[PDB]
RNA sequence: GCAGUCAAGCGUUCAUAGCGACAUUGCUUUUUGAUUCUUCGAUGUCGGCUCUUCCUAUCAUACCGAAGCAGAAUUCGGUAAGCGUUGGAUUGUUCACCCACUAAUAGGGAACGUGAGCUGGGUUUAGACCGUCGUGAGACAGGUUAGUUUUACCCUACUGAU
RNA sequence: AGAACUGGCGAUGCGGGAUGAACCGAACGUAGAGUUAAGGUGCCGGAAUACACGCUCAUCAGACACCACAAAAGGUGUUAG
């Protein structure tokens, strides 16, 4: 089911991760929204499943 | 590997108690060092009742069964306890049988009566038991 | 830097009438009526004609001006909500256990139930907000459609259905099972 | 003792899932030193027992984020001290070390909490023994054995009662 | 812990720093009136909830020398360059 799998991927897989507080972020985000890390710009992509 | 639950029974065998060996494994007595599933409270000794699984060491018997820790199951209790039908009952002595962690008996025969609570909880004990209560 | 004057424009169709007084906005259209309370922004509405309405901020900073464009978007959404409406489509995604979704009535409250999510015995209930109608589309397998006049009511109702089907204690990249919004559009 | 910054490298490929050299910035007063301000017309000195409360740098339990998270198991991180954190062999022990149960057997403070609350095994009066040292009297942060633990009726605090 | 020059405390009250041997102001017979120092003028508290141009919103804001603490490193928070 490639069409349905892609639909569920954009909500569960296509995300960014803050390197300081592990927050789940939009893929195109430049800064983290959390105040605990001071809105840091150090972000990494969310690792894909294998 | 208990096959169900058990309504609470009065405890009469704290750590350090010695009970007779009710099977034909070659052991003569069992020395209780721990009780499975016991709670924690400062200064309170872990205690066991009928149908409980304990960790025990053989003090008298075949030398191959001595100087080691093995599980055991209590099958008779001298301390009186009340059943849910309103009966207070007790046995003449305290006795147990050597078993593995899964509940299988090391021996193959049981001498003397066996409590009903123990037989229902452990199917292997019930198979090798002659008279229940 | 305290800009002297910032201005935005709001367009009104032929069949829509707008009444604004004391930051209370009521929009009446062919599909119904909507009302919004905006007494937290300090803006000034002015009427140019029957087809144009302007909203302005005087001597406003960067943060205050940023809220002026938000007012225009909220009012515009109300205008199209009573003219075209909003239609949100969602799809059921599962690997092994089928998902059964049905509408039930509980003390006259119009709930919607989700059954057999990952084989769970628990029943999940989601309230249906007023003004939101739920239908199950034909000739498309495992699709639920939400419609209404208020975009916020439709969007939040759909969002509640999505969050109620989140997987716990599992790898979400592997267990891609749930109900997800797949299309946002207008009823017309 | 605890926590950051930088990132050469480790991680099959891939600096930062999890780690991280060469350097560098801090925090803590549960280590030990440095100092000698308070007390020598005396603030009872080790540990355990008993009992209350507090801190969070969270072992377990509730809800979550991340992974080199398929499942199971585990690892890193967040909000959180609400609620728990034990039974034994040897040792005076703090500490340490094993046995075992357990959801878990987390770390600390309160005059290194707590002797008109106890106990007195240890240290640290006088008796005595041994080894080394000293001509000797005697010495030893070396070992060994025996050695009195006093008072509340006052004020306050607290618990109950008029 | 130990030296150099000066000013102090000790031997010293008084106004100010909430509180303090050493800081700030000022040194003292008994009284009256006037004016000030350092420090202050929302209320406690005597005295402008005075005037003027800006900056700052903090789910642990900040608030005055000695003085009763905070750093490296960061933020598309906001402001100016
Ligand atoms: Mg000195
Ligand atoms: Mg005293
Ligand atoms: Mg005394
Ligand atoms: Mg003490
Ligand atoms: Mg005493
Ligand atoms: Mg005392
Ligand atoms: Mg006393
Ligand atoms: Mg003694
Ligand atoms: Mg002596
Ligand atoms: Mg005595
Ligand atoms: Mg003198
Ligand atoms: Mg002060
Ligand atoms: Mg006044
Ligand atoms: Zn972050």
């Amino acid at each position: 089911e490639p069409s349905l799998k892609a639909l569920a991927s954009k909500y569960n897989c296509d995300k960014s991760v803050c390197r300081k507080c592990y927050a789940r972020l939009p893929p195109r985000a430049t800064n983290c929204r959390k105040r605990k890390c001071g809105h840091t710009n150090q972000l990494r992509p969310k690792k894909k499943l294998k | 590997g208990a096959q169900g639950t058990k309504f609470r029974i009065s405890l009469g065998l704290p750590v350090g108690a010695i009970m007779n060996c009710a099977d034909n494994s070659g052991a003569r007595n069992l020395y209780i060092i721990a009780v499975k599933g016991s709670g924690s409270r400062l200064n309170r000794l872990p205690a066991a009742s009928l149908g409980d699984m304990v960790m025990a060491t053989v003090k008298k018997g075949k030398p191959e069964l001595r100087k080691k820790v093995m599980p055991a199951i209590v099958v008779r209790q001298a301390k009186s306890w009340r059943r849910r039908d309103g009966v207070f009952l007790y046995f003449e002595d305290n006795a147990g049988v050597i078993a593995n962690p899964k509940g299988e008996m090391k021996g193959s025969a049981i001498t003397g009566p066996v409590g009903k609570e123990c037989a229902d909880l452990w199917p292997r004990v019930a198979s090798n038991s002659g008279v229940v209560v | 830097m305290k800009y002297i004057q910032t201005e935005q424009q709001i367009e009104v169709p032929e069949g829509v009438t707008v009444s604004i007084k004391s930051r209370i906005v009521k929009v009446v259209g062919p599909r119904g009526t909507l009302t919004k309370n905006l007494k937290h922004i300090d803006v000034t509405f002015t009427k140019v004609n029957n087809q144009l309405i302007k909203v302005a901020v005087h001597n406003g900073g960067r943060k205050h001006v940023a809220a002026l464009r938000t007012v225009k978007s909220l009012v515009d959404n109300m205008i199209t909500g009573v003219t075209k409406g909003y239609k949100y489509k969602m799809r059921y995604v599962y690997a092994h256990f089928p998902i059964n979704v049905n509408i039930v009535e509980k003390d006259g409250a119009k709930f919607i139930e989700v059954r057999n999510f990952l084989g769970d015995k628990k029943i999940r209930n989601v309230p249906v907000r007023d003004g939101v109608t739920i239908e199950f589309s034909t000739n498309v397998k495992d699709e639920i459609v939400l419609s209404g006049n208020s975009v916020e009511d439709v969007s939040q109702n759909a969002a509640d259905l999505q969050q109620i089907c989140r997987v716990r204690n599992k790898d979400i990249r592997k267990f891609l099972d749930g109900i997800y919004v797949s299309h946002k559009g207008f009823i017309t």
